[PDB]
């Protein structure tokens, strides 16, 4: 009852329950229902264990024939990842990457360079999808004028999958127009 | 409702 | 000495010193040299403070003939105040929008419209603008193979701007695309 | 040095 899993999914239950700042080693031992310092022999500490929960997110929803098509369905797990649980963003922020990650990002760059893009944009594609991602979803997750009201009417129906899927799509789309040769 | 969304976007002007 | 300019200089001093977990009242009454219920006049506690400081920060770089200047224009002096502060981003999230700052939402909008903008797009290109400055700074902010090794001597010489102003450039050119009558 | 750009690179990932 104490094994790795079990910790990391009453955590996740605990951050849904009580988000990132109010989540402390305190009320996961409390809510196991194990003393502290027995706790503290598997997770030295909030930092450990976020990173931990940073991670899992990942492995659940981090589960992705043109590179348009890679960087569309990439960004979409992330934001899957991100939304998984309450404050999944704030959570990802600074986290200590892994071993698999820059395998990861080692074949990603060989994958898009492979199709003759220069390195450097490579790197500028993943980094801006990457950005823009992290960007909606931090503000997803947070908490008198006719254009404004039209525009809570038009925002009330639609939530903000359809703006975060349109922008990505101007991100790849303007990408493509950088691919042709010059200007 | 989508009033949140509209205070984001007010938010960064 | 406690006029407003100066408590809210002391702060962002402050959070440069010491950053947005370490800045807390009882410290911002120490380096004034008052007592904390004295200060407590004048802020009721940490959230309004940040709360001023985010719009401070906004109000001396937030200072920005197409809508791709605009636009451009807008990101930048956007990212230039999230970069003004140590943890300048990490302060203006969750901030609550100000009266003068709704009625800049509705003459953006009333511009970007009648550049035969729909509204629907007019907002989508905001918000993306949006999010992907506010995801570069977040980044920004925080803390072996050939590819990732090019990649570090190519960002160690370069930094962050050269790849936010390219992510900038490829989103606007996306909605750009998007502008254009079918498909 | 652009060592934690690429750290928040491969954090995403």
């Amino acid at each position: 009852r104490l094994d790795k899993s079990k910790v990391i999914n009453s955590a996740l239950e605990l951050l849904n329950e009580v988000g990132i700042e109010g989540l402390t080693t305190r009320k996961l031992a409390q809510k196991l229902g194990v003393e502290q310092p027995t706790l503290y022999w598997h997770v030295k500490n909030k930092r450990a264990l976020l990173d931990a929960l940073a991670i899992e997110m990942l492995d659940r929803h981090h589960t992705h024939e043109s590179w348009q098509d890679f960087l569309r369905n990439n960004a979409k797990s992330f934001r899957n990842a991100l939304l998984s649980h309450r404050d999944g963003a704030k959570v990802h922020l600074g986290t200590r990457p892994t071993e698999k990650q820059y395998e990861t990002l080692e074949n990603q760059l060989a994958f898009l360079t492979q199709q003759g893009f220069s390195l450097e944009n490579a790197l500028y594609a993943l980094s801006a999808v990457g950005h823009f991602t992290l960007g909606s979803v931090l503000e997803d997750q947070e908490h008198m004028p006719p254009l404004l009201r039209q525009a809570i009417e038009l925002f009330d129906h639609q939530g903000a999958e359809p703006a975060f899927l349109h922008g990505l799509e101007s991100l790849i789309r303007g990408f493509e127009v950088q691919l042709t040769a010059l200007l | 409702e989508g009033l949140a969304r509209v205070a984001a976007l007010a938010r960064s002007r």
